[PDB]
């Protein structure tokens, strides 16, 4: 048995096609080594914050909150523009956020990347289920890839991704 | 070697379950969950607010926002024992 | 069981109903933290401390000693303390009370053994306490009328920081 | 429960293509079905109750005071506050309380003894939310003993309902004004 994603490799023993977001994809042998379902809960927590992150790296240069419509469109000066009270209340909703995720994590035996938050049930359908779950680690995979991509290019050119693209600076 | 002494009514609180049992809260070992929990919201906040007026400080303090500000730090353990009596079924 | 004063809420687990004026109000759960004798030490010795602050703030309103009214001028109620700190009253109390309270220190260490009731002084010169039902009647009036005085403290002194006046200054117009 | 299976309780769905959650149960007084984006998850039921019933007392004193303060004013008020009302007076009552003027302090006397009672009665929800005997919105508080048999249900249901009908009465006495001030029967009129 060969693994689909590098087909001159053996399958990597200890991740299967139950796994949503499963392409056997291991070539440095991660999961031979530290515990799977550790492993997928944090693939899904980095690819939620990137989802987000992706999201909110664009969205400023649309349009702005009134109250901060005076701050920059480039994130990395919108990070400073805050001042410390607003981090520290976005700072408390996440630990509000995360005391959930360190009980379930920590004490309980769920699903990774559950946290009981399914208001709508779109996973009551089967196959539903089933695409709205590999298609959760795809996206938060693409974000992944796409908020690096921004945040240094961020680094580079002092302007948000889609400023950055209409004024073609392209070279550093 | 020679018997070590304690004082009278020191018992065993050595714990390897989820939560400690809720003899190490001292006094506080009959409050309910709830109680501690709404303790350290209501500490944190009238601390981070006292300490908010003294930020400024000046050659003439209030003492009431100075004594104030001790809960600040109050509720860090407050919220522990929250947690502490919540596992404990209380 | 349900609090009788809160019935929307458990019994307290630490009020029983065998002491005076025990109706099963305690919603914030502060017999839990304290011993009960030590609670009812605190509660008794304010109330005490409360009764004898009304009848003198009222009596202070209705009369003054022999030349206390050039000493203190104009100033009654808790503006005659700091100029009795300039003369020697102040003083003089506090180390008195604090003799009777290092004996009182002495009465809450034998209270939190066990071995004496709470509030207990023992101190009936003129027998009252001749029936023990009249004993609880007293018992149930005195804790009664102690919380009420605190209140009453509390509220003449607060008005005598509003106005300036007095308690009975203020009930005269 | 008051016609139940019939205005309240089990089988009425209220929105057909989006059904409220199985955890929702049905013999919860107001339950008629409607819950499409699922957000009885996302809490504990308790509190969700409790404070849909606290929102909705609190609303429910709202309007009537509204109404009753847009009509008739108190002997002497016209003194502080004057020709002003709802929104504003709130705002201005701080700013006498932050101008120095000693009479106008019913704010701060009013935040004091509701937040006295909200704390004293805070482990009423503690008891609560742990299954206790105690329902939600129960303060076990009947002086005319009007409602000591059956005829509680029925007015359960009633409650609620009105609950619901001041959390909206107030946001538009309050946005109504926003916009051009005045107040509910100013602007009725
Ligand atoms: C930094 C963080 C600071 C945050 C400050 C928060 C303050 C809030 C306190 C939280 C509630 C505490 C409940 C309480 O106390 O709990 C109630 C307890 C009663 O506990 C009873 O205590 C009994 C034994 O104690 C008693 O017996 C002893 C021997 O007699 C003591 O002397 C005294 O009588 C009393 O403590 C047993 O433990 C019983 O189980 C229990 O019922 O009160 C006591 O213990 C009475 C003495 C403790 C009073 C607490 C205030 C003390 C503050 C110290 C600073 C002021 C110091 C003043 C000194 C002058 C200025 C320098
Ligand atoms: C990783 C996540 C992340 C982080 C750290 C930030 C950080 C920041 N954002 Mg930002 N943002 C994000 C995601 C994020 N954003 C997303 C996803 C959006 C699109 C909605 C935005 C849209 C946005 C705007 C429009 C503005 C900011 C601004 C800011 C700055 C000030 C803080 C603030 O007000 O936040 C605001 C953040 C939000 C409103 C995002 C909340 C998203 C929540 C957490 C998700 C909700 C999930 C779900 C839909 C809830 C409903 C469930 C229900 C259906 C059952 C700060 C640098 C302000 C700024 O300084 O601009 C320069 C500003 O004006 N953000
Ligand atoms: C709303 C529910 C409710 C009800 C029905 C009661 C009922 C009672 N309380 Mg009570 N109480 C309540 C809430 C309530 N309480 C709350 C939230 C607190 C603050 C934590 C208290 C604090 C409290 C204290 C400190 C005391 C009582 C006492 C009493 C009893 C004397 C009745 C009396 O004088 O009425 C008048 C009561 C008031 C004006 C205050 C309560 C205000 C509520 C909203 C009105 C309820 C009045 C009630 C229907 C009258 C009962 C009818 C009849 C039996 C006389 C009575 C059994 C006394 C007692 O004997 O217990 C030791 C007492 O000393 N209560
Ligand atoms: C701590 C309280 C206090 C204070 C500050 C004073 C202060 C004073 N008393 Mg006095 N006194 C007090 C309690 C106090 N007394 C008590 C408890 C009694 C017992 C009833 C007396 C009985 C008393 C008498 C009998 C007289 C004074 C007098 C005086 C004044 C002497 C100057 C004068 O007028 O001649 C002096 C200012 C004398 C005086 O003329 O005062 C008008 C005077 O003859 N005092
Ligand atoms: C039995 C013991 C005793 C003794 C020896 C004293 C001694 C004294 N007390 Mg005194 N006191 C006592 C018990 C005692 N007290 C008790 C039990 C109480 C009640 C708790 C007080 C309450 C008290 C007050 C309130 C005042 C004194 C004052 C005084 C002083 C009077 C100064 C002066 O010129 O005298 C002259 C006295 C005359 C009668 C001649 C006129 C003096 C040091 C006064 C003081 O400090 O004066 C400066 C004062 O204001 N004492
Ligand atoms: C509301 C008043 C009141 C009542 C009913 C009681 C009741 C009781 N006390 Mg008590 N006590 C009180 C106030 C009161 N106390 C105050 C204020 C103090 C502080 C000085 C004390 C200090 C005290 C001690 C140290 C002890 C007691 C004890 C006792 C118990 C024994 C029976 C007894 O003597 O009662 C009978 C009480 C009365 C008949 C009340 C007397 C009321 C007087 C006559 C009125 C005085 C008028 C006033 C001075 C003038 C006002 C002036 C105006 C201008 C305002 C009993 C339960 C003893 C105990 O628990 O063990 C057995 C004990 O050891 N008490
Ligand atoms: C949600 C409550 C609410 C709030 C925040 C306000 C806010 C205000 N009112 Mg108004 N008012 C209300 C309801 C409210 N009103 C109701 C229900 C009435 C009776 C119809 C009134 C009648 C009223 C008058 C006549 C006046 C005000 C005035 C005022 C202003 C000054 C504050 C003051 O003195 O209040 C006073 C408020 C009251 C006297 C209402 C108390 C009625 C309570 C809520 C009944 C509760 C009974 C119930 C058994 C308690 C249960 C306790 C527990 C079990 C939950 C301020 C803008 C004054 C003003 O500026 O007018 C221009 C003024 O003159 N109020
Ligand atoms: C319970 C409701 C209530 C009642 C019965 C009264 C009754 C009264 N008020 Mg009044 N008042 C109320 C609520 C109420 N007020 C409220 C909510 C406020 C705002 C905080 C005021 C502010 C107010 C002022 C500023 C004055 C009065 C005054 C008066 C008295 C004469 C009326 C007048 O001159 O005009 C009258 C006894 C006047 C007064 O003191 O006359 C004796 C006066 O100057 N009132
Ligand atoms: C939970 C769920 C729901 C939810 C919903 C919530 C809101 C879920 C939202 C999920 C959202 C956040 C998905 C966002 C995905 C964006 C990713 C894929 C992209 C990054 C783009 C990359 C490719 C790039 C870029 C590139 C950069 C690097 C450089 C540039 O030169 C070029 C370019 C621009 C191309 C709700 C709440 C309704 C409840 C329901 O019961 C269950
Ligand atoms: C000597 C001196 C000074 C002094 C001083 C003095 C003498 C100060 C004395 C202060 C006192 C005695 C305050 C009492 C406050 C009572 C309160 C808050 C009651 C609350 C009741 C509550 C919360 C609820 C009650 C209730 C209600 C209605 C509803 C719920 C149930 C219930 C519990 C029954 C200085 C330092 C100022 C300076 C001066 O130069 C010298
Ligand atoms: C979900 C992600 C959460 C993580 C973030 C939460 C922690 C917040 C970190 C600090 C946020 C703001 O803190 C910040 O304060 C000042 C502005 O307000 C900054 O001050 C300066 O910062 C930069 C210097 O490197 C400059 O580019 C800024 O123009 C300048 O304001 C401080 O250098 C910084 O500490």
């Amino acid at each position: 048995e060969m693994s689909e994603a590098i087909p001159f490799l053996p399958k990597p023993a200890n991740i299967d096609a139950s796994m949503p977001g499963y392409s056997g994809f291991d070539p440095l042998g991660f999961s031979d080594y530290y515990n799977v379902k550790w492993m997928q809960e944090a693939e899904i927590k980095h690819g939620r914050i990137c989802m987000l992150a992706a999201l909110g790296m664009m969205f400023p240069e649309f349009g702005t909150l009134p109250q901060f419509s005076s701050f920059s469109t480039n994130p990395l000066e919108a990070f400073y523009q805050v001042g410390p009270a607003g981090w520290g209340q976005i700072l408390l909703f996440i630990g509000v956020l995360e005391s959930f995720s360190y009980e379930k994590v920590f004490y309980g035996d769920s699903a990774p990347g559950d946290l009981g938050f399914d208001p709508l049930r779109m996973s009551s359908n089967a196959a539903s289920a089933k695409h709205y779950a590999r298609a959760e680690v795809m996206n938060g995979r693409l974000a992944m890839i796409g908020f690096s991509g921004m945040l240094h290019h961020a680094i580079l050119t002092k302007q948000g991704p889609i400023t950055q693209i209409v004024e073609q600076n392209f070279v550093p | 070697y020679s018997p070590v002494p304690s004082p009278e009514g020191t018992k065993e609180v050595y714990w390897e379950t989820k939560a400690p049992s809720s003899d190490v809260l001292g006094i506080g070992a009959g409050v309910s969950s709830g109680n501690f929990a709404a303790s350290s919201v209501v500490a944190l906040m009238i601390g981070g607010f006292c300490t908010g007026q003294v930020i400024p400080l000046t050659s003439d303090p209030n003492p009431l926002f100075l004594i104030g500000s001790f809960l600040l730090p109050y509720s860090w353990a407050l919220h522990v024992a929250a947690w502490i009596q919540k596992n404990n079924g209380k | 069981a349900m609090s009788d004063s809160v019935p929307f809420l458990k019994q307290p687990e630490a009020l029983d109903g065998s002491m005076a004026g025990d109706v099963g109000f305690d919603p914030l759960g502060f017999s839990s933290i304290g011993d009960i004798n030590f609670l009812r030490e605190a509660e008794l010795k304010h109330g005490r401390i409360a009764m004898l602050a009304a009848a003198g703030s009222i009596a202070q309103d209705i009369f003054t000693f022999p030349g206390v009214s050039k000493v203190v001028g104009t100033a009654k109620m808790t503006g005659v303390h700091d100029i009795l700190v300039k003369q020697g009253a102040m003083g003089q109390l506090l180390l008195w009370l604090s003799f009777l309270e290092v004996f009182g220190t002495i009465a809450l260490l034998e209270t939190l053994d066990g071995k004496r009731a709470p509030g207990d002084f023992k101190f009936d010169p003129l027998n009252f306490s001749k029936n023990p039902e009249t004993f609880k009647r007293y018992q149930l009036a005195e804790i009664k009328n102690g919380r009420l005085a605190m209140m009453g403290v509390g509220g003449m002194v607060h008005g005598y920081f509003i106005t300036g006046k007095g308690p009975l200054e203020l009930l005269g117009n | 429960l008051y016609k139940d299976g019939v205005m309240q309780g089990k089988g009425l769905v209220a929105v057909p293509f989006a059904l409220a959650p199985d955890s929702l149960p049905a013999d919860i007084p107001g339950y008629v079905g409607f819950d499409p984006l699922g957000l009885s998850t996302l809490c504990n039921l308790d509190f969700l109750r409790e404070a849909e019933i606290k929102h909705g007392r609190v609303a429910m004193l709202a309007v009537t005071g509204s109404l009753v303060q847009d009509v008739f004013q108190f002997p002497g008020v016209d003194k502080v506050i004057g020709n002003a009302k709802m929104i504003g007076a709130h705002d201005k009552f701080i700013a006498g309380a932050h101008a120095g003027d000693t009479r106008s302090f019913a704010m701060h006397q009013i935040i004091f003894w509701v937040g006295l009672l909200e704390v004293l009665t805070m482990p009423a929800l503690f008891e609560t939310m742990n299954g206790g005997p105690r329902q939600p919105g129960d303060f076990k508080f009947d002086p005319l003993g009007l409602g000591k048999g059956d005829k509680l249900a029925r007015k359960q249901l009633t409650e609620i309902k009105n609950g619901r009908l001041a959390m909206i009465g107030v946001g538009g006495m309050v946005h109504h004004y926003l916009l051009t001030g005045k107040g509910p029967l100013q602007f009725l009129a």
